[PDB]
């Protein structure tokens, strides 16, 4: 088990985390993408309110 | 000349009245100090044209700072004197040697030749390195992705075969009449040592007396990293096809290319889609190798050798991933060889080229190469497979079915792969490549026939 | 001196018009009280200003005054022994003016003219100048500060004030084209101080720290990095560093550091035991330490500080050596700044900037030449130590991207109370490669061959301990143990160099060399003994070998004499079986 | 005092002509009924301004919306006259006693002092406990964090040792002349239930007769909540820092610190970087653990203590990361510990005051404490091994020497760690350690010196 544990156990759960992670961190995609568009609106509204 | 400056952003900024200026052209801007720089002319909309900030987003101001249309598009000249010259960044002979005047001034972007006049590779890149030319090599006309690592033997490795590589026509067909191994080089986000390193590899072989030396400084204009690329390219185009010179140029640690290049769309509001990376990453990789290949009947044969380290060490990243499809094949070092003593520290896991098939085996080279191709493959592989469960049950819990594939993993190990700067030719390589299959019987193998197995057993 | 008027006030960020054509990122002194700011993305007749300072009590249209001039450093002598902060503010000229607390929008020149310098006009009026060249010198503390002219300076000199007492402000000379010129100057952090040529990092750097340099060094002005948990007297290394270090110049940019932790250094720092001047090493030292909670970009400029500045002196042919503990947290600020801006923390939740300023951050190293043409040590150390003991993380796997030497410390190896507890299987330095040549050249032709030679320890140890860690001295033939037995001395005598004590603290190559040797010449025969017939658990009871453990503790001067007997002592201390 | 309000969101309100106002201000707003509420001064642009009503919102009208200018920056009145007063969130007279005598209306945020002044806090301090004073003490001015569980006996174990604490200069060689005892506690987001469990401890025994309260329930207004801490925080300063008294700042579940936060950016447009929270927490949060330490010349020192719970006890969150970055220590609570009945359920190594390792021993507290402090640490945990290995061999299935290292652990957690409400003097607390150490015959402890053990033992 030591060995295995060490190449399937240990590495089995290692490799999991990466996949999660990278999806978890990028997950903040919506943060930037959603908010990016958000600024344009809040400001476009306040950007077109000073032009009308 | 137009002083249309009403908006200012770290990238480009609002510029009107320059709507009649060429689109995506080369423009220059004096910070209103005299300090001047370039950029591209993107989004030339009448609504408001925007310009490509090269560097130091600072200095620029709303008052002074005006633009100058110099050229409509990516362009610069290329004469023959460019042999063994050095033009770091954007291709400027900064070095110390007077920037000679280019024979012919043409654009750098350029687009791939016609997919119709693109010949198939026959010649074989013969290098004093078995490991390579054994499993997977090249026809001097196919690009293969080399993945190293941060602080990994990427220089030594790409170096080894650098000069220790030669061409053999005797078995191929063509002769030695028009073969100029002229190889420029482009520094893409190079570093201190890694830069000062390939320095001598030329001054020692003379490779510096027939090549151009594009560099990036790695701190020079961030955008520069995306400039020397398309520049470096066309470079070969002149001498490769025009002069029929096989001019082969291989850029360096293309990592800082993607690296920096990706940050572009950042404030550029490119809305990445991939892993934190630009939702159009592959989009650029287009002209990347889309310009490499071989031509029908034409003696010009250019082909870029992708050599760049991946992130930590995972190919999961698009850095190497996107590389897979684009580039033909995929070779790595698994950082396991060198970290242990294997040199060349290249691993057979992903190694396997896309143009290795057509132009090898028989005629081109030893007829039993094509046959022993795979033989080794299933042999070594299941070799380590074994060593795995070994520490899992005890070095002893196996039979003749394993005791043989086992030793197959050592022999192939530092025994074959490693060798150092050794200059193993295709002859010496394979000749003994069989001395490894001496133990394995003709029965345990079923990849090759029964004739070649008894040829050089 | 570009002035203006406020248009809007959004907490920290600010906007103001009446200023058009100003450069990007500059002085930006908004607020009636001339506060701390930065010029950014402009718009029409106004631009964006980032105000870190408490943006409380701000009436639109305030004393919007900038210089449209980048935030740069106040060049010139003085700084040494001088106290400064995040940006470049003399935290001490502060305590004296604030008294106790921290006043905002306040300001005090890095070098008040209150300082009277006594240069020497080594030049002449009507001479040839070269982009910053020769100029005049000043009797600084222990070393004669070489005051030289900055760039763009090519032509004629006019009027030269001969010797005499004059402050850094006193325009000593002037050019026969206009302007003047003094002792100190002002230079932007964002830019490096070009010297002429970087040259070949051949000259080996003796940081004096055994494990450090004997194993893996740095020509001079290289670029290194280390882990370590947060704190753990991590400061130890960086400290002793300058003490021994073969650099006359000591930088230091503590950044975004734990309040009080940001200070222990500060109080224990003054306590220098300088081995050259024999006394307070404070003479050739620079301070900058910057608490965490400091101003927004405070911590962000911190670094830039020492580096930029290092260039000034370096450019003169000086052996600068910057460090700065808590660097790893440094990035902290960068996220904060780039956060509030349309930027998606790329790679691992953090601004994409990496091979960004970090990369170039090093290129200001190596064998710089000088304005006048001389060698200058510009060694960089990434005192980057994640406070959570991480192996893969931006900060780290990034640095690794580019460096030169890596001195990994292992939490365990230390947890044992081992000093140094630098974990090697996890350390490296690419310098050695090209430094090896000079190694035997100047030191001893056979010097390297010993180091690379003994290194086998790890080689025959890495996979030796592994299984044998639990089992131990048991089913082993005999030579089995001898392999890890030596490591023991090499790791409890040779390796460990308690940089704390004065005895083995200071040391030079040729010293450590005998050490490693004494264990070698005793090994080439030690294994030949158990292989010829001599006992294992016997050889190991010879007091002759114990004299080796102290070889490190031995004084660099008696070491030789201590070598004569000790060494030959083996040849005869072994002849008994 | 204007009107015409355009753009209203929840407890927010905009108003034109904001050139008389300034971010960092607050004034009371009156709708129609003329009801007096409030609102912070934000975005004072040309067009309009931004205000944040104290209350939730209901009570803003279109017609009227005049406002009584209170003062750009408001600050409660400071003084030594607050030795039992009581205030919530904002901190207003709810204890019944007369409005606190204002000495100086200092900003609730005087920012850090001269970093050159700051000294290393090393004045030993008791807390009426053994384990939390022996293995991990707390030095004056030392900002020590407390990793609690979001639903653990925190609320209790919090205020429990709160009062227990007692500064002892005597043992060092000084009196209580310049070393007074000042207890300041401030929570937030408290249940109506808990809001009542607190008020209890003070009334217990001479507790409130020397302290001031502050705690903005989570149901209360979210505005005072954030600043809530900064109030008495900035105020403790005038105590030890202005007069040279000795204060103790003790946070409480920063859950509020952030929940409340989210609103500020969620409205202010302050884009949340990592973990869906403001890309400038480190900074704003830093200013927190800064109000503790010491200056050159002043003996008066306030000791700082953070105390919060994670979302799911994840240290990957900001609530933990931040702290575990500026805080000089670590002290969590585990489900396990408490499940068996241990109270206070506080683990071993997981908890520890980073800078309480120097301010103890010789001169400070119990000379031999020096090595005593690192004894029970490595010695104790050593037993925690034969603690989960019963199922392996058994009770007598293990050796005597190591098995013995067992009985210790049980007699250690049950009696040594679980000390409930008990109050063990700094000296009554050190003895215990010894007592437990007797398990192993004098000669088995490799941590302390034979000298100290051969005596106290």
């Amino acid at each position: 088990r030591v060995n295995a544990l060490e190449q399937v156990v240990i590495p089995g759960i290692r490799a999991q985390i990466r996949f999660i992670q990278q999806v978890l961190e990028q997950r903040e995609r919506e943060d930037t993408f959603r908010l990016k568009r958000i600024k344009g609106k809040i400001e476009a509204r306040e950007a077109e309110e000073e032009g009308g | 000349e137009y002083t249309g400056i009403t908006y200012i952003s770290g990238p480009l900024l609002f510029v009107e009245n320059a709507k009649d200026l060429a689109y995506g052209a080369i423009v220059d801007i004096k910070d209103g100090t005299g300090r001047v720089r370039g950029g591209q002319v993107i989004e030339v909309s009448e609504e408001y044209a925007v310009i490509q900030v090269f560097e130091e987003t600072t200095g620029l101001d709303l008052a002074t700072t005006s633009v100058s249309l110099v050229e409509d598009v990516a362009r610069l000249g290329v004469s023959k004197e460019m042999l063994g010259r050095r033009f770091n960044g954007i291709g400027k002979p900064i070095d110390g040697l007077p920037p000679i005047t280019p024979e012919k001034r043409l654009p750098i972007t350029g687009l791939p030749l016609n997919p119709v006049a693109r010949r198939k590779p026959e010649q074989f890149i013969q290098t004093g390195i078995s490991t390579i030319d054994v499993m997977n090599t090249l026809v001097r006309g196919q690009k293969l992705p080399i993945f190293s690592g941060s602080g990994l033997p990427a220089n030594e490795i790409a170096a080894q075969i650098a000069r220790q590589a030669t061409v053999r026509p005797d078995l191929s067909g063509e002769g030695e009449k028009e073969e100029p191994f002229a190889v420029v080089f482009a520094a893409m986000g190079i570093t201190q040592r890694e830069l000062s390193y390939f320095i001598q590899e030329f001054e020692r072989t003379g490779a510096l007396s027939r090549s151009v030396l594009f560099l990036n400084k790695a701190d020079d204009p961030t955008i520069e990293r995306i400039l020397t690329p398309r520049m470096a390219l066309t470079v070969a185009e002149y001498l490769a096809f025009e002069h029929d010179y096989h001019v082969l140029v291989i850029l360096t640690d293309m990592t800082n290319y993607c690296e920096a290049l990706r940050e572009i769309g950042a404030a550029r509001e490119e809305i990445p889609g991939r892993r934190g990376y630009p939702g159009y990453m592959y989009t650029d990789l287009a002209t990347i190798y889309e310009r490499a290949g071989v031509v029908e009947g034409k003696k010009g044969s250019v082909t870029q050798i992708p050599i760049l380290s991946m992130p930590d060490d995972d190919r999961t990243h698009p850095i190497p991933d996107l590389t897979g499809y684009i580039t033909e094949g995929q070779i790595q070092l698994s950082r396991e060889l060198h970290r242990k003593g294997i040199y060349p520290p290249i691993d057979p896991l992903p190694s396997l080229s896309r143009l290795m098939n057509n132009g090898v085996g028989k005629g081109k080279t030893r007829e039993d190469h094509k046959q022993v191709s795979d033989q080794l493959y299933s042999a070594y592989a299941n070799g380590v497979d074994i060593r795995k469960l070994v520490a899992i049950i005890g070095e002893d819990a196996l039979t003749e079915n394993d005791r043989r594939y086992l030793q197959f993993a050592d022999a192939f190990e530092r025994f074959f792969i490693n060798q150092g700067q050794q200059n193993r030719s295709i002859e010496e390589s394979l000749q003994i490549a069989w001395a490894l299959l001496s133990m394995l019987p003709q029965g345990e193998l079923k990849r090759i026939s029964k004739d070649h197995i008894g040829k050089y057993y | 001196m570009i002035q203006g008027v406020i248009q809007k006030i959004a907490g920290p960020a600010v906007i103001a018009k009446g200023m058009l054509g100003a450069r990007m990122y500059d002085i930006c002194k908004v607020g009636e009280e001339g506060l701390v700011g930065e010029i950014i993305r402009l718009d029409g007749d106004t631009a964006f200003v980032q105000v870190y300072e408490d943006t409380s009590g701000l009436k639109v249209g305030e004393p919007v005054v900038s210089t449209g001039l980048p935030l740069a450093v106040e060049l010139g002598p003085g700084m040494l022994n001088g106290i400064y902060d995040g940006i470049q503010r003399p935290l001490e000229r502060i305590r004296e003016k604030t008294g106790i607390y921290i006043t905002r929008g306040v300001v005090v020149h890095a070098l008040d003219r209150e300082k009277k310098w006594a240069w020497t006009p080594m030049v002449k009026p009507g001479d040839e100048v070269r982009g910053g060249m020769v100029l005049g010198t000043v009797p600084e503390f222990g070393f004669t500060h070489k005051i030289l002219v900055p760039p763009d300076v090519r032509g004629r000199v006019k009027e030269v004030k001969p010797a005499g007492e004059y402050t850094v402000e006193e325009p000593v000379v002037v050019l026969e084209d206009g302007t003047e010129l003094k002792m100190y100057h002002t230079w932007p952090v964002r830019r490096a101080r070009p010297v002429q040529r970087k040259l070949d990092p051949n000259t080996p750097f003796l940081t004096g720290m055994r494990i450090l340099d004997v194993l893996f060094p740095v020509a001079m002005g290289g670029t290194a990095a280390i882990p370590g948990p947060f704190g753990s007297g991590k400061t130890v290394t960086q400290q002793s560093l300058a003490k021994w270090s073969n650099a006359d110049v000591v930088v230091y940019v503590g950044c975004g550091e734990r309040g009080n932790e940001m200070t222990d250094v500060l109080v224990e720092f003054p306590e220098l035991t300088d081995p050259k001047t024999g006394g307070p090493l404070m003479h050739r030292t620079v301070l900058i330490a910057n608490t965490s909670n400091m101003p927004v970009a405070a911590r962000e400029a911190s670094i830039y500080v020492g580096v930029t500045i290092a260039e000034y002196f370096r450019d003169q042919g000086f052996s600068v050596a910057l460090m700065a503990d808590s660097t790893s947290r440094w990035a902290e600020a960068l996220r904060e700044i780039s956060s509030r801006l349309e930027e998606m923390p790329a790679e691992e939740g953090y601004p994409p900037y990496l091979a960004a300023r970090l990369a170039a951050f090093y290129e200001r190293a190596g064998k710089v030449i000088t304005l006048g043409g001389e060698e200058g040590a510009v060694t960089i150390v990434g005192a980057v130590s994640p406070p959570g003991g991480d192996m893969s993380e931006p900060v780290t796997q990034s640095t690794l991207r580019i460096v030169g030497a890596f001195w990994r410390l292992d939490a365990s190896l230390a947890f044992r109370r081992h000093f140094p507890a630098i974990n090697w299987n996890g350390s490296y330095s690419l310098f050695t490669s090209a430094l090896d040549p000079w190694y035997r050249e100047n030191v001893a032709e056979d010097y390297p061959e010993l180091r690379d030679a003994i290194s086998e320890l790890l080689q025959r140890e890495a996979g030796l301990q592994e299984i044998v860690q639990l089992v131990g001295p048991d089913a082993l033939q005999d030579a089995e143990r001898l392999v890890i037995e030596v490591g023991r001395i090499i790791r409890e005598d040779f390796l460990q160099q308690n940089a704390y004590h004065e005895v083995d603290a200071y040391c030079s190559m040729k010293k450590a060399y005998g050490i490693m040797k004494m264990i070698l010449a005793f090994y080439k025969e030690a294994e030949a003994a158990i292989k010829r017939g001599v006992s294992i658990d016997e050889i190991l009871q010879l007091p002759v070998l114990e004299r080796i453990g102290r070889a490190r503790y031995v004084s660099e001067e008696e070491f030789p004499a201590y070598f004569e007997e000790a060494m030959k002592e083996i040849q005869g201390a072994f002849k008994a079986l």
